[PDB]
């Protein structure tokens, strides 16, 4: 998954 | 009824969540939705997780965010111990004592957009736009498409997020207010007011306006  | 999503996992982890899912005959699927109510977070040992799409609709929808922990420990203990023991407390940007997801879980009565007209402008990375949408959405502010169709008049407040990363122009994100009369704003006012789930102030998100 992409993070932020 | 039960129903799971998972968040930065392993295939071994997943398989894990999988196997504790057969046996309590709860749902498992790849995307949330409406109907999820679990999300099953990768933390470290006390309970921070990273931020994902997942962890951000999660707390939005006021579903339960939980620890990994809660699935291998219920695993061990064969059976389901309550979520309220395992969940997620903060994340490696908000701080690791927020209790996010808590509040969310219950202020399900004043979402913390509630009287809000929230455009989401421009491009974004990581995360499409209609799921930022979709997010503040849940959090009880209403969407808008274009700058110029914001309601006029005063019922409602009016706001612009962007993500300025996501720009290649040089007139681009610092000339909206020259389009519209609402305050500008990266999206960390979203994701940050959405991790507290406690509605920030504009203060510190601002952008620079031209007049
Ligand atoms: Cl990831
Ligand atoms: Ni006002």
């Amino acid at each position: 998954s992409p993070t932020f | 009824r039960m129903s799971m999503v998972v968040s930065g996992l392993t295939p071994e982890e997943f398989m894990l969540v999988y196997k504790f899912a057969r046996k309590h005959h709860i749902t498992l699927t790849n995307l949330i939705t409406e109907e999820t109510t679990h999300v099953v977070m990768k933390t470290d040992a006390e309970f921070v997780c990273e931020r994902t799409l997942k962890y951000f609709l999660g707390i939005a929808g006021g579903k339960w965010v939980v620890s990994y922990f809660w699935v291998t420990q219920s695993i061990k203990e064969r059976k389901m111990l309550n979520e309220h023991d395992f969940e997620v407390r903060g994340d490696v940007v908000n701080g690791r004592n927020h209790q996010g997801p808590k509040r969310a879980r219950e202020s399900q009565d004043r979402k913390i957009f509630r009287g809000l007209e929230i455009c989401c402008y421009g491009p974004f990375t990581n995360m499409p736009t209609d799921q930022l949408e979709w997010m503040v959405q849940l959090c009880g502010a209403s969407v808008v498409k274009e700058l110029s169709s914001f309601t006029l008049g005063t019922g409602v407040h009016p706001i612009v997020v962007v993500q300025p990363d996501a720009w290649t122009e040089d007139n681009g994100f610092h000339a909206i207010g020259q389009m519209c009369e609402a305050p500008v704003v990266t999206r960390e006012w979203v994701l940050t007011s959405v991790a507290l789930y406690q509605c920030q102030e504009l203060d510190t998100y601002l952008i620079p306006q031209i007049p």
